[PDB]
């Protein structure tokens, strides 16, 4: 999903 | 070297201002429900001209990088600098950003149509289904 | 350590360092785990101001290791930095069991 | 002695922030989480019990005021409205915010959240909630005051403090 | 619709709004329909307390067959009895929904081993959103092993499809309640007045016991009470603070950085984590409207 | 150079910064009480609100020229940041991309068994109408 | 387990399959645990058409209790739970997703919860939560809602606001479904006021966060992309609204670096003159749009053909008098911010010096709207 990508790139 | 102290300089004066600004507000300022109404008047009256302000700022900055990049468009022609890897890099981005956007659309523009019909099909079949039940109840 | 940081009201804090060692010493104190007060006071404080009867209270003090708590009070900002004598003559009195009046 | 917004000149990229509260420990979690995050300012960080401050003439201006009430206990309240009586009215322009601690543990509340909702619109301020005690929440709220301390001391172009107080403003 | 109506009451809940004031509880003689044994039998105990959720299609007129099928479902999940009862005169208005008891007796009279108590007392601001194939009991109290209690639940929620959740009770509410108990006019004094304090020093632990003659707290509180018939915030606020000033005058304690656990006075006991005691049987409509109103806020 | 010009014009902005901060220091303070914050608050509001908006109508953009490489420089950092900014514009494009994909395929198939059954009902709603 | 199990007219444990629940949807055994339901597809295909009042409020009751007695940081410090309220979080967002509407359990927890939130925990599921919410009176609901998310927005980092505008971009969407089915069936007028204050809202919103980050391209395309669903409401739903936003999105946007915000903005300028003018012609037969809406939009297309071919940059918005730029040193600036001259298309231009008449490569290399915008306008 797009929010799961927005957190997994906010991780980094 | 001077690239440093020229942005440290930039940020001084941006900094400054915004202070001196503040400072000026409070000496001139220094010398219950029909209040707010005058309170939010103020406060468009200040947006409205910070925004014009902002707008023509920004047109004029946009100007002078303009016309300073047009005068030297041979410099930045043969040897210009390692700034054709960021060129050729935003080239190559561009064409795929639009082309995900033309996807998006089409695939937006089918799933209205799809909703729409399951909506009008959930509409329906709550009255037909209503209707039954009641008359089930009653007989 | 951190020198960004400014610790303000720290001669209180030294202060109220100093006498809580002086008072209550550095050895490591006795486990006790309960203490009794009755108290046959007048009050004082408008309120009360006709009344000559004095107003009796009972009070107890539970904890698995007293005297050691009661060291960490005025730290912790829950108590003044000088503690009444009622409470910092445990040992030294030798007893368990107060009684006070007027 | 009176606590006045514009005593002293600015620093040179410098932003000083003032915690008011009774318990030290949590007080400094926040300072030191505050600190551990970078920014392209220099931050400075005062603690304090309660109002007025011990007399001194080195202290720079101070730019935000944070007042900690803490729900658990009635003694933090009355120690911030004795506080808050020795802070000029200019000083309440977008520069106060108020932080309650302990909402999440209902049982252990001895103030009614209501109490301080008059508290803080009587003095026209933001209310902020959040647990100390939590390092994920802190860390957040350490963002965000920091983000807030940064448009106070006009480091944002174009965004003061009166705007702000306007941006956070409730509708009732 | 009633749904509408429920939204609109559930968003009303605000702080906003100033909360009102507390009548002071008047003695009350009860109607004459109750059993005095029953009434008896329920006071001198200590009481569990829940926030029930309103039961679906539930009938006063067939006990047995529900007395039976909880027999049989408790003997499954395992000498013993389970019986139903009514109670009466313990509602505070006609609107409210009567009042039972459900009991489990050992033959051998036998011996009662488990009592639950389901009430709804002064609850017109939950019969007003809610249909008429539900009842309304928001109140539910426990006596006995929490084991049993378990069951019991499961069983409930399996066949009316409600819902039990504990009840507790913070510091705020436990002072307004030892505030009006002491207000209480009261002819002869059985207990004294006793609160508990628990100070937080976490590394350590530390429990403080304050106990007063009651004519003493009942002189300190006519000194501080002026509105008649009414308690106000404002009151309670400076009862509390005699007693602070009282103990900080002594051992230089700030008493009231602490939290407040238990409450006993000459009319009733509370502890913080749900547990209630009755001892006088005049003032037990009163702490039955408060626990309901409680339960009540607590389920919307 | 600008440069010059630059620390000239802070050097006058401190000075005036000076002189409005002795001229502001002369005011006596004032305090205020639970009984009169509310009113009190929103006059100085008022009137803070009314100075800064005269402020504001004052200012006129600064021209202030500057020399072209510092442009240059302005607009390089610009286009390196901007780089950045549409890389993370096109990976959260091509995650939006998959996940309407999905979510295209998921109302497809609700769609088609929404129809069926509705079918089924008014089939049965018209035998049950005709008996 | 946190959903009740399934237990027990036909009977239910006969249903198993799809064409036993077709032969035998008019009579049904309800369950006497309505959770058991969330985690069934052909029992929610019975309750997708019911509408019947004890059923609801069983299922409002439970679902209440659950989420409260199941939350992390409201009434209990509990965070032992961890992925157990996502899944169940995740498992009412897909229920949701069906039936095309959403439960008052969600808004009473949405309204309880939201003061004490920080933002971060479950802000996945929150904000997928947020667009399902009833519509109703924008007065009513802001106070509860929309005061305490514009608090939260203006002190967070810009993912954040892209979140929050994407959840309004998703509430706007069902708002504007569920309003197109009615009109099939308070007013029309009194039920576009609220949408358009949704509009102006959300508008202030951008410009405000516009403004605080520095003008930042990221923030501009997810405003962009909102605007893009809020152009066509007239022609997708047939709603007579037509919303302009505020002039300094425009100003920022067209006088940007990147060329793909360009395309979206000549895109969207195309759009608002095709509903625009679909929208004028059924005017004089429903026979009331404001006309000042069509001089903002007229002053718009002026500036926007002025700064592109037309060499007349100077328009009512860029208000720039010559003798700024006489004192400078510009001689040029008429034909300065045009298709040669311009910024973003620097890169093209020095890609076809390498190698006149380049408006067809680039058309090629993928500025469609740019050429759909040219198309309406010379035509």
């Amino acid at each position: 999903g797009v929010l799961a990508h927005l957190e997994r790139l906010e991780t980094q | 070297c001077s690239e440093d102290r020229m942005t440290l300089l930039l940020r001084l004066r941006a900094q400054t201002k915004q202070q001196l600004l503040e400072y000026k507000s409070m000496v001139d300022a220094s010398e219950e429900k029909q209040i707010e109404a005058k309170i939010e008047d103020l406060e468009n009256e200040i947006e409205e001209v910070k925004v014009a302000f902002e707008i023509k700022k920004l047109a004029l900055d946009r100007m002078r990088l303009s016309t300073a990049l047009k005068k030297n468009l041979e410099k930045i022609s043969r040897q210009s600098s390692v700034l054709m890897d960021n060129m050729k890099h935003l080239l190559e981005l561009n064409k795929l950003i639009m082309k995900s956007q033309q996807e998006s659309w089409d695939l937006e523009e089918k799933l209205l149509d799809i909703r729409k019909k399951r909506l009008q099909l959930k509409q329906a079949s709550e009255s037909k289904l209503l209707e039954i039940q009641t008359e089930k109840n009653k007989q | 350590m951190d020198s960004r940081i400014i610790h303000e009201n720290i001669v209180e804090k030294e202060r109220v360092q100093r006498i809580t060692q002086e008072t209550f010493g550095d050895y490591p104190q006795p486990q006790l785990e309960f203490a009794q007060y009755k108290l046959e006071t007048k009050f004082k404080s408008s309120i009360l101001a006709e009344r000559e009867e004095p107003l009796r209270c009972l009070i107890k003090f539970s904890s698995p290791h007293l005297l050691e708590a009661l060291k960490s009070l005025a730290p912790a900002g829950i108590a003044d930095a000088p503690l009444s004598p009622l409470l910092t003559c445990i040992p030294n009195k030798r007893m368990n069991y107060f009684k006070i009046r007027d | 002695s009176v606590l006045r917004p514009l005593d002293k000149l600015p620093g040179l990229n410098t932003a000083t922030i003032l915690l008011v509260g009774t318990e030290d420990a949590l007080l400094q979690q926040l300072a030191d989480s505050m600190l551990k995050e970078d920014c392209a300012s220099e931050l400075k960080v005062h603690l304090a019990k309660s109002l007025p401050l011990p007399s001194s003439v080195n202290r720079p201006r101070i730019d935000l005021i944070v007042f900690v009430v803490n729900l658990h206990s009635k003694y933090s309240l009355q120690n911030t409205e004795e506080s808050l009586r020795h802070v000029d009215a200019s000083f309440f322009l977008g520069k106060v915010c108020f932080l309650a601690t302990g909402a999440g543990r209902e049982s252990h509340c001895s103030i009614h959240r209501h109490t301080v909702v008059k508290l803080a619109h009587t003095y026209q301020s933001p209310l902020l909630y959040c647990d100390l005690e939590v390092e994920g929440f802190r860390a957040t709220m350490a963002q965000r005051l920091v983000r807030v301390l940064q448009i106070c001391a006009g480091h944002v172009p174009g965004v003061s403090a009166l705007n702000l107080l306007s941006l956070l403003r409730s509708s009732e | 619709p009633l749904q509408k109506r429920l939204e609109s009451v559930r968003k009303q809940s605000s702080f906003i709004l100033t909360p009102p004031r507390r009548k002071i509880p008047q003695c009350s003689q009860l109607q004459e329909d109750v059993d005095p044994q029953k009434v008896a039998f329920l006071l001198h105990k200590q009481w569990t307390l829940y926030s029930l959720t309103p039961l679906y299609k539930f009938s006063y007129s067939n006990l047995k067959e529900y007395s039976r099928l909880l027999n049989a479902f408790i003997v499954a999940e395992k000498n013993i009895k389970v019986i139903f009862s009514t109670l009466l005169g313990m509602k505070g208005t006609q609107r409210d929904p009567e009042a039972f008891l459900v009991q489990i007796v050992s033959k051998s009279e036998g011996k009662v081993l488990w009592t639950g108590w389901f009430c709804c007392v002064f609850g017109d601001s939950l019969l007003e959103t809610v249909s008429e194939d539900f009842t309304c009991l928001p109140l539910f109290l426990a006596n006995g092993a929490e084991s049993n209690t378990a069951i019991i639940g499961t069983w409930f929620q399996k066949t009316f499809d409600c819902y039990f959740s504990p009840l507790a009770i913070n510091a705020f509410n436990l002072s307004w309640m030892a505030a009006m108990w002491t207000a209480c006019k009261m002819d002869h004094y059985v207990a004294t007045t006793e609160f508990l304090w628990s100070v937080p020093c976490s590394p350590q632990s530390l429990d403080i016991s304050f106990a007063i003659h009651p004519e003493d707290a009942k002189a300190l509180w006519d000194s501080v009470h002026k509105t008649p018939g009414e308690v106000t915030q404002e009151e309670v606020d400076l009862f509390m603070d005699c007693l602070y000033s009282h103990f900080h005058r002594h051992f230089k304690i700030h008493l009231s950085a602490t939290r407040l656990v238990r409450v006993s006075t000459s009319v009733a006991s509370a502890h913080t984590d749900g547990k209630i005691k009755i001892l006088c049987h005049k003032y037990l409509i009163g702490v039955l409207a408060y626990l309901t109103e409680l339960a009540i806020f607590q389920i919307e | 150079n600008t440069e010059e010009e630059l620390i000239r014009e802070c050097e006058e902005m401190w000075k005036d910064m000076e002189e409005c901060q002795n001229k502001l220091s002369l005011i006596g303070t004032e305090t205020l009480t639970d009984s009169n914050a509310q009113l009190s608050l929103l006059i100085m509001q008022v009137k803070c609100l009314t100075a800064e908006l005269s402020q504001w109508q004052k200012k006129t953009p600064e021209t202030i020229p500057l020399t072209e490489d510092v442009l240059i420089t302005l607009g390089k950092e610009e286009f390196q940041k901007l780089r950045q900014d549409l890389e993370m514009v096109l990976s959260t494009k091509e995650s939006k991309n998959e996940k309407l994909k999905e979510d295209l395929e998921r109302e497809q198939r609700w769609l088609d068994e929404q129809q069926q059954i509705m079918e089924s009902l008014n089939v049965l709603h018209s035998e049950l109408k005709n008996k | 387990s946190v959903i009740p199990v399934l237990n027990s007219s036909f009977p239910l444990e006969q249903l198993q399959s799809f064409p036993q629940l077709l032969q035998n949807i008019h009579c049904l055994e309800l369950p006497s645990q309505m959770g058991s339901v969330l985690n069934n597809s052909l029992l929610l295909h019975y309750i997708n058409c019911v509408r019947d009042e004890p059923v609801l409020l069983r299922f409002y009751y439970w679902l209440s209790q659950t989420l409260q007695e199941e939350c992390i940081w409201y009434k209990v410090n509990n965070y032992e739970h961890g992925k157990e309220f996502t899944n169940f979080l995740d498992t009412i967002i897909r229920a949701e997703c069906f039936l095309q509407e959403g439960f008052y359990s969600c808004e009473a927890f949405l309204y309880k919860s939201l003061p004490l939130w920080d933002g971060l925990c479950c802000r996945s599921q929150f904000l997928q939560l947020v667009s399902w919410i009833p519509f109703s009176s924008f007065s009513e609901v802001k106070p509860l809602l929309f005061d305490h998310l514009a608090q939260l927005f203006f002190t967070s980092t810009i993912y954040f606001k892209c979140s929050v505008l994407q959840s309004l971009k998703e509430l706007l969407q069902n708002w504007l479904l569920w309003l197109s089915m009615d009109i099939h069936m308070t007013t029309l007028g009194g039920s576009m006021n609220s949408v358009s204050k949704l509009i102006h809202y959300v508008g202030w919103l951008s410009t405000t966060a516009m403004r605080l980050e520095s003008n930042n391209t990221f923030l501009l395309h997810f405003i962009l992309d909102f605007y893009e669903k809020v152009c066509d409401i007239y022609i997708n739903y047939n709603l007579p609204l037509v919303v302009l936003f505020p002039p300094g999105i425009f100003y920022s946007a067209l006088l940007s670096l990147d060329t793909s915000i360009l395309n979206q903005l000549c895109f969207i300028m195309h759009r608002y003159r095709k509903n625009l003018t679909a929208a004028k012609k059924n005017e004089l037969v429903q026979k009331n749009f404001s006309s000042k809406t069509y001089q903002e939009f007229n002053h718009y297309l002026t500036s926007m053909v002025g700064c592109l071919w037309t060499s007349k940059p100077f328009g009512k918005g860029i208000y720039i008098d010559p003798e700024i730029l006489e004192k400078t040193g510009v001689a040029e600036y008429k034909n300065s911010l045009n298709v040669v001259h311009h910024p973003s298309f620097l890169s093209y231009a020095v890609s076809f010096l390498l190698q006149s008449w380049y408006l067809d490569y680039l058309f090629s290399q993928g500025l469609q709207g740019l050429k759909l915008f040219i198309r309406s306008s010379v035509h």
